[PDB]
């Protein structure tokens, strides 16, 4: 459960604003997807589709 | 909608008796978005109410006049919303 | 009526222990309280029982 992550975290090729937007957006979707609660899991497929929810489960 | 209370149903099933701490945040909101939305999506909802209630037992006291105000509200001869609101 | 009979003696054994609810229950917020016509949070543990 953790070959998804290793991509997610050593891309590090970014070369501009949306290429690191993107990153985090990847890093923080993934975490999500994969989680030990069960509630915050539920959440994924909300966040998908809006964003602002995100960047609030991501601590 | 629809995904924002589908998930919520999902955390109830899982915290068990301990759901009863968010019925104050949860259900004068709740109420509030029925009496206020289109006919694609009262039914979905009145079948997670139902749910909700068979997950909370005794503890949904306090919300039984407004419910009871909203199905004679909304109990009409269609067919459709009369085994929704007979399964509630 | 010959086989007549009596009561002598009488044993009251209270497991109430003021205070703390058991794990199995889960309880409203006003709830039922009383107990032989007292309410038992009004006072101390020993005195209420």
């Amino acid at each position: 459960s953790t070959i998804n992550l290793q991509k997610a975290w050593g891309a590090a090729r970014r070369v501009s604003k949306d290429d690191w937007l993107e990153w985090l957006r990847r890093l923080s979707l993934e975490l999500l997807k994969d989680s030990s609660s069960p509630s915050l899991r539920s959440c994924w497929a909300l966040a998908q589709a809006y964003n602002p929810m995100a960047r609030d489960l991501f601590n | 909608h629809t995904m924002v209370v589908q998930a919520i149903t999902f955390i109830f099933k899982s915290l068990g008796l301990k759901c009863v701490q968010f019925l104050p945040q949860v259900m004068p909101t709740f109420l509030n978005v029925i009496r206020v939305c289109d006919g694609a999506i009262r039914e979905f909802l009145f079948q997670q109410l139902g749910m909700l209630v068979s997950f909370v037992k005794s503890h949904i006291r306090p919300y039984m006049d407004e419910i009871v105000t909203l199905m004679r509200e909304f109990w009409v001869m269609n067919t459709s919303i009369q085994s929704t609101i007979i399964l509630l | 009526m010959k086989d007549r009979m009596k009561t002598v003696s009488v044993a009251l054994v209270l497991c109430l222990n003021v205070g703390v609810d058991p794990p199995d229950v889960v309880k409203t917020t006003p709830c039922a309280r009383l107990e032989c016509w007292i309410d038992p949070l009004s006072m101390g543990p020993q005195k209420a029982l």
